[PDB]
């Protein structure tokens, strides 16, 4: 797995008070994250079926 | 002592996420630092700054502000061994090369990292600098970094930080750790902040510089280097017009009738001499200005690229931008209180005359004891 | 703006079977006959 | 890759006595 | 909290000269000659 499939992370999970759309009586929070993944060389794995 | 509760918890909440081993330098900055080593002026200032800091000589010594009578020179043998490594680091490298690479990485990224191999009793065994582009670190829950990851898949040495590591009964560590010396910036975020590098504010003029030099190298080859655009008239009998060409042509240096006049009987030919200025190909005026900007941003007097400017460059940017932070970083966690790493000022060849006269004039004063006359110009005791 | 909220007064059970890998057979025995 | 079979040896015992 | 002015590398020359000329002054006690250029006591 260390070379058959890679995991991509760019920017971790984050929150922030969304200034704008938020008034003196109601808050609007906004969270986000940026990540992805792909296969490496797929001659390194194997699958069993029926 | 340590209360373990810093106000840096404002970022691990949501601005950051624990246990992720984030990289310390953005890849754009690494590429900018890599290509800045190929640029003529950017490399020149870089290797100058690296060279000067590399020249200073290290030593461990008693610190001046030694109010801690409970000296932290715990063994006086660890301090002896610490002197050994500062003069002879990890094999196949000297202390000079360590100073050069440390200052270079600090100038390029605003960061300094190292690795120690303390044997079992506070006696450091060797020092290794760490490649800053591909060094990743992971933070704790409260406010700080605990270990550094060095390598993607095979390299997985989660070398602990100096913060959490197996300490001796007095406080000295027993196993490896790293330093991660950082340069401060706005809005705090001691370790979560963005880097602070001159490379942050030199993107535009270097782009201007390479663009103009691209114009320069391009128009150098491509503009004809010929003169005397001669043109014939529209009744000239090719068979004798060629005689006109060979007549004009056979005047070159090392020609039979060269330097004599050209006589054309009838059918007036007209020559015009091309200017071919080619003396402003690189745009001299808007090129030195870009060179000055990428120089001033690194903190180097233009005159260097007279002795007054050299003394200024030594005691205004190099000293309080590379020498003081590196010295304070090592002094913070490499040895106990009361003792710290020092470098000799008199080892700088540009400051020798200044120190000399300062020493001479102080000698003339009388309402000052001898010991304070010493300490004001080095010379501890 | 009403936002409803419902919680079944009564509940109920949930049964299921526990089929398990059978006493196996092997595909092809050497000493045999057509 | 196309799904390849995983044929294994069966119950192999004898080479010298055919069954009646 | 105090920071020592003589730690500024550019200020060393003037502090050196200002101390030398003060040494030549005579109608002034030693203690005030000190405090005028640092050096508390």
């Amino acid at each position: 797995w260390k070379t058959a499939f890679y995991a991509v992370e760019k920017r971790p999970m984050f929150f922030e008070q969304y200034e704008g759309g938020s008034s003196a009586w109601c808050v609007k929070y906004q969270f986000g994250a940026e990540d992805g993944g792909f296969v490496g060389c797929c001659e390194h794995g194997r699958i069993l079926q029926i | 002592p340590a209360p373990s509760a810093n106000p840096a918890k404002i970022f691990i909440r949501r601005f950051f996420s624990a246990g992720v081993a984030k990289n310390v330098v953005s890849y754009s900055n690494v590429m900018a630092a890599q290509r800045a080593m190929e640029h003529p002026v950017a490399f020149r200032c870089l290797d100058k700054l690296g060279l000067t800091v590399q020249s200073v000589k290290w030593d461990v010594g008693k610190d001046p502000q030694n109010t801690q009578v409970g000296d932290g020179g715990m063994s006086a043998s660890q301090r002896k061994a610490l002197q050994q490594i500062l003069q002879r680091p990890n094999p196949t490298m000297s202390g000079a090369q360590l100073r050069y690479s440390a200052a270079l990485s600090w100038a390029c990224f605003g960061r300094m990292a190292f690795k120690v191999s303390v044997m079992s009793d506070g006696s450091v065994n060797a020092i290794w600098p760490l490649g800053i582009p591909f060094l990743k670190q992971k933070f704790d829950r409260y406010g700080d970094v605990e270990s550094f990851q060095y390598g993607d898949e095979a390299g997985k040495e989660t070398i602990p930080s100096f913060t959490k590591v197996e300490k001796n009964d007095k406080g000295r560590p027993i196993k490896n750790y790293a330093f991660m010396i950082v340069k401060p910036s706005i809005n705090g975020a001691m370790n979560f902040d963005v880097q602070n590098t001159p490379l942050q504010a030199i993107g535009v003029p270097v782009a201007l510089y390479d663009a103009l030099m691209a114009r320069a190298i391009d128009s150098a080859d491509g503009t004809p280097n010929s003169k005397w655009l001669v043109t014939a008239s529209r009744d000239l009998d090719d068979g004798q017009a060629k005689e006109v060409k060979e007549g004009i042509e056979e005047t070159k240096p090392g020609g039979d009738n060269g330097g004599e006049i050209i006589f054309i009987a009838g059918t007036d030919v007209k020559v015009q001499e091309m200017k071919n200025d080619l003396s402003d190909i690189h745009s001299k005026v808007p090129l030195d200005d870009q060179a000055r900007t990428i120089a001033g941003n690194f903190g180097i007097p233009i005159a260097l690229l007279y002795d007054e400017s050299r003394k200024a460059f030594f005691e205004d940017t190099i000293e309080p931008g590379y020498l003081t932070p590196l010295e304070d970083g090592f002094s913070m966690f490499l040895c106990g209180a009361g003792y710290r790493v020092i470098f000799d000022r008199d080892s700088i060849p540009a400051l020798r005359k200044s120190r000399a006269d300062i020493a001479a004039t102080y000698d003339k004063v009388t309402f000052i004891t001898e010991e304070e006359k010493r300490e004001v110009t080095g010379w501890p005791a | 703006m009403v936002k409803l909220n419902c919680r079944p007064l009564c509940q109920a059970p949930t049964a299921s079977r526990l089929v398990s890998p059978p006493c196996f057979i092997c595909r092809g025995v050497a000493p045999s006959a057509p | 890759a196309a799904p390849s079979r995983l044929v294994q040896p069966g119950c192999f015992i004898c080479r010298g006595v055919a069954v009646s």
